Protein backbone atom coordinates (compact mmCIF):
# COMPACT_ATOMS: atom_id res chain seq x y z
CA UNK A 1 0.00 0.00 0.00
CA UNK A 2 -5.15 -1.84 3.02
CA UNK A 3 -10.11 1.04 0.45
CA UNK A 4 -14.89 1.75 4.44
CA UNK A 5 -16.93 6.47 7.92
CA UNK A 6 -22.27 7.33 10.98
CA UNK B 1 -16.55 -4.90 12.27
CA UNK B 2 -13.34 -3.05 13.16
CA UNK B 3 -10.43 -4.97 14.62
CA UNK B 4 -10.21 -2.48 17.53
CA UNK B 5 -13.03 -0.81 19.48
CA UNK B 6 -11.17 2.40 20.43
CA UNK B 7 -7.76 4.02 20.22
CA UNK B 8 -6.60 2.66 23.58
CA UNK B 9 -7.11 -0.88 22.31
CA UNK B 10 -5.33 -0.16 19.02
CA UNK B 11 -2.41 1.42 20.89
CA UNK B 12 -2.21 -1.61 23.19
CA UNK B 13 -2.06 -4.05 20.27
CA UNK B 14 -0.03 -2.34 17.54
CA UNK B 15 3.59 -1.27 17.30
CA UNK B 16 3.73 2.56 17.44
CA UNK B 17 5.87 2.64 14.29
CA UNK B 18 2.91 1.24 12.32
CA UNK B 19 0.69 4.31 12.73
CA UNK B 20 1.15 8.01 13.19
CA UNK B 21 -0.84 10.94 14.54
CA UNK B 22 -0.01 14.32 13.02
CA UNK B 23 -1.47 17.71 13.88
CA UNK B 24 -1.25 21.27 12.61
CA UNK B 25 -2.84 23.89 14.84
CA UNK B 26 -3.24 27.38 13.38
CA UNK B 27 -6.27 28.71 15.27
CA UNK B 28 -8.43 28.57 12.13
CA UNK B 29 -12.14 28.04 12.92
CA UNK B 30 -12.21 25.11 10.46
CA UNK B 31 -10.40 21.83 11.20
CA UNK B 32 -9.58 19.37 8.40
CA UNK B 33 -9.84 15.83 9.81
CA UNK B 34 -8.49 12.62 8.23
CA UNK B 35 -8.72 9.78 10.76
CA UNK B 36 -8.23 7.03 8.14
CA UNK B 37 -5.09 8.33 6.49
CA UNK B 38 -2.02 6.53 5.28
CA UNK B 39 -2.79 3.17 3.76
CA UNK B 40 -6.19 2.88 5.46
CA UNK B 41 -8.11 5.04 2.97
CA UNK B 42 -5.34 5.95 0.58
CA UNK B 43 -5.14 9.55 -0.59
CA UNK B 44 -6.92 11.09 2.39
CA UNK B 45 -3.50 11.95 3.87
CA UNK B 46 -2.48 13.82 0.73
CA UNK B 47 -5.75 15.77 0.48
CA UNK B 48 -5.51 16.68 4.17
CA UNK B 49 -1.87 17.81 3.97
CA UNK B 50 -2.59 20.02 0.95
CA UNK B 51 -5.52 21.69 2.72
CA UNK B 52 -3.36 22.13 5.83
CA UNK B 53 -1.53 24.83 3.87
CA UNK B 54 -4.45 27.07 4.95
CA UNK B 55 -6.29 25.20 7.72
CA UNK B 56 -5.68 23.33 10.94
CA UNK B 57 -5.34 19.59 10.40
CA UNK B 58 -5.71 16.34 12.30
CA UNK B 59 -4.34 13.22 10.60
CA UNK B 60 -4.23 9.59 11.75
CA UNK B 61 -2.21 7.46 9.31
CA UNK B 62 -1.82 3.73 8.89
CA UNK B 63 1.85 3.25 8.00
CA UNK B 64 2.05 -0.51 7.40
CA UNK B 65 3.33 -1.89 4.11
CA UNK B 66 0.09 -3.92 4.02
CA UNK B 67 -2.88 -4.66 6.24
CA UNK B 68 -3.67 -1.08 7.30
CA UNK B 69 -7.38 -2.03 7.26
CA UNK B 70 -6.87 -3.35 10.81
CA UNK B 71 -6.13 0.21 11.91
CA UNK B 72 -9.52 1.57 10.79
CA UNK B 73 -11.59 2.75 13.76
CA UNK B 74 -15.00 4.00 12.66
CA UNK B 75 -15.75 7.67 13.36
CA UNK B 76 -18.21 7.00 16.21
CA UNK B 77 -15.52 4.96 18.03
CA UNK B 78 -12.52 7.16 17.20
CA UNK B 79 -11.28 8.68 20.46
CA UNK B 80 -7.54 9.20 20.05
CA UNK B 81 -6.72 11.91 22.61
CA UNK B 82 -5.10 14.41 20.24
CA UNK B 83 -8.18 14.19 17.99
CA UNK B 84 -10.49 14.83 20.93
CA UNK B 85 -8.45 17.92 21.82
CA UNK B 86 -8.26 19.26 18.27
CA UNK B 87 -11.94 18.75 17.39
CA UNK B 88 -13.07 20.40 20.62
CA UNK B 89 -10.75 23.36 19.93
CA UNK B 90 -12.39 24.18 16.59
CA UNK B 91 -15.68 25.64 15.40
CA UNK B 92 -16.23 23.44 12.34
CA UNK B 93 -14.86 20.15 10.99
CA UNK B 94 -14.37 18.87 7.43
CA UNK B 95 -13.71 15.12 7.62
CA UNK B 96 -12.13 13.10 4.78
CA UNK B 97 -12.86 9.42 4.12
CA UNK B 98 -12.54 6.83 1.38
CA UNK B 99 -14.86 3.99 0.44
CA UNK B 100 -14.37 1.09 -1.98
CA UNK B 101 -15.81 1.81 -5.45
CA UNK B 102 -14.23 1.87 -8.93
CA UNK B 103 -16.42 4.63 -10.37
CA UNK B 104 -15.36 8.17 -9.54
CA UNK B 105 -17.77 9.47 -6.89
CA UNK B 106 -17.75 11.91 -3.96
CA UNK B 107 -20.44 11.42 -1.32
CA UNK B 108 -20.99 14.45 0.90
CA UNK B 109 -22.73 14.24 4.26
CA UNK B 110 -22.41 15.75 7.71
CA UNK B 111 -24.51 17.75 10.13
CA UNK B 112 -23.96 21.12 8.38
CA UNK B 113 -26.76 20.63 5.89
CA UNK B 114 -26.62 23.99 4.10
CA UNK B 115 -22.82 23.92 3.71
CA UNK B 116 -22.81 20.27 2.60
CA UNK B 117 -25.38 21.09 -0.10
CA UNK B 118 -23.38 24.13 -1.23
CA UNK B 119 -20.19 22.05 -1.48
CA UNK B 120 -21.97 19.46 -3.63
CA UNK B 121 -23.26 22.23 -5.90
CA UNK B 122 -19.79 23.77 -6.19
CA UNK B 123 -18.18 20.39 -6.89
CA UNK B 124 -20.82 19.52 -9.50
CA UNK B 125 -20.47 22.88 -11.26
CA UNK B 126 -16.69 22.39 -11.30
CA UNK B 127 -17.10 19.03 -13.03
CA UNK B 128 -16.60 16.71 -10.05
CA UNK B 129 -18.93 13.66 -9.34
CA UNK B 130 -20.40 14.77 -6.02
CA UNK B 131 -23.75 13.74 -4.53
CA UNK B 132 -25.41 14.91 -1.32
CA UNK B 133 -26.30 12.25 1.23
CA UNK B 134 -29.37 12.98 3.33
CA UNK B 135 -29.91 12.23 6.98
CA UNK B 136 -31.23 8.65 6.71
CA UNK B 137 -28.53 7.50 4.28
CA UNK B 138 -26.04 5.10 5.89
CA UNK B 139 -22.75 6.77 6.86
CA UNK B 140 -24.35 10.23 6.66
CA UNK B 141 -21.96 11.47 9.37
CA UNK B 142 -24.64 12.80 11.71
CA UNK B 143 -24.05 10.84 14.92
CA UNK B 144 -23.11 12.90 18.00
CA UNK B 145 -20.56 10.16 18.68
CA UNK B 146 -18.85 10.79 15.33
CA UNK B 147 -15.48 12.42 16.09
CA UNK B 148 -16.14 15.05 13.40
CA UNK B 149 -19.13 16.41 15.34
CA UNK B 150 -17.33 16.87 18.70
CA UNK B 151 -16.57 20.52 17.90
CA UNK B 152 -17.67 23.82 19.42
CA UNK B 153 -20.73 23.98 17.12
CA UNK B 154 -21.38 20.35 16.18
CA UNK B 155 -21.46 21.38 12.48
CA UNK B 156 -19.50 19.12 10.10
CA UNK B 157 -19.10 18.21 6.45
CA UNK B 158 -18.18 14.56 5.79
CA UNK B 159 -16.53 13.95 2.40
CA UNK B 160 -16.39 10.30 1.29
CA UNK B 161 -14.36 9.73 -1.88
CA UNK B 162 -14.53 6.54 -3.90
CA UNK B 163 -11.38 4.55 -4.62
CA UNK B 164 -11.69 5.47 -8.29
CA UNK B 165 -11.85 9.19 -7.54
CA UNK B 166 -8.84 9.08 -5.22
CA UNK B 167 -6.78 7.01 -7.68
CA UNK B 168 -7.45 9.65 -10.35
CA UNK B 169 -5.42 12.22 -8.39
CA UNK B 170 -1.99 10.50 -8.26
CA UNK B 171 0.49 9.04 -10.73
CA UNK B 172 1.46 6.26 -8.29
CA UNK B 173 -1.15 5.20 -5.72
CA UNK B 174 1.02 4.14 -2.81
CA UNK B 175 2.00 5.30 0.66
CA UNK B 176 5.48 6.01 -0.68
CA UNK B 177 4.69 7.93 -3.85
CA UNK B 178 1.21 9.53 -3.71
CA UNK B 179 2.53 12.82 -2.33
CA UNK B 180 5.22 13.23 -4.98
CA UNK B 181 2.99 12.14 -7.90
CA UNK B 182 0.03 14.47 -7.30
CA UNK B 183 -1.28 15.43 -10.74
CA UNK B 184 -3.20 18.33 -12.28
CA UNK B 185 -6.52 16.80 -11.19
CA UNK B 186 -5.32 16.69 -7.56
CA UNK B 187 -4.67 20.43 -7.53
CA UNK B 188 -7.86 21.18 -9.44
CA UNK B 189 -9.83 19.32 -6.77
CA UNK B 190 -8.04 20.88 -3.81
CA UNK B 191 -8.37 24.36 -5.36
CA UNK B 192 -12.16 23.90 -5.52
CA UNK B 193 -11.94 22.95 -1.84
CA UNK B 194 -9.81 26.02 -1.02
CA UNK B 195 -12.32 28.26 -2.82
CA UNK B 196 -15.27 26.68 -1.01
CA UNK B 197 -13.73 26.82 2.47
CA UNK B 198 -12.71 30.47 2.13
CA UNK B 199 -16.16 31.52 0.88
CA UNK B 200 -18.25 29.26 3.10
CA UNK B 201 -16.62 29.91 6.51
CA UNK B 202 -16.34 33.69 6.96
ZN1 LIG C 1 -12.87 6.57 6.75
Amino acid sequence: EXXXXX
Amino acid sequence: EDVYQNFEELKNNEDPSDYGVVTKETGSPVLVLAIHGGGIEGGTSEVARELSKEYSMYLFEGLKSAGNSVLHITSTHFDEPRALKMTGNHEYVISLHGYAEEDQQIEVGGTDRVRAADLVEKLQHAGFPAVLLNMDHPHAGVSPNNIANKSKTGLSIQIEMSTGFRKSLFGIFSLKSRAVTQNERFYEFTEVMFRFLKNSYL
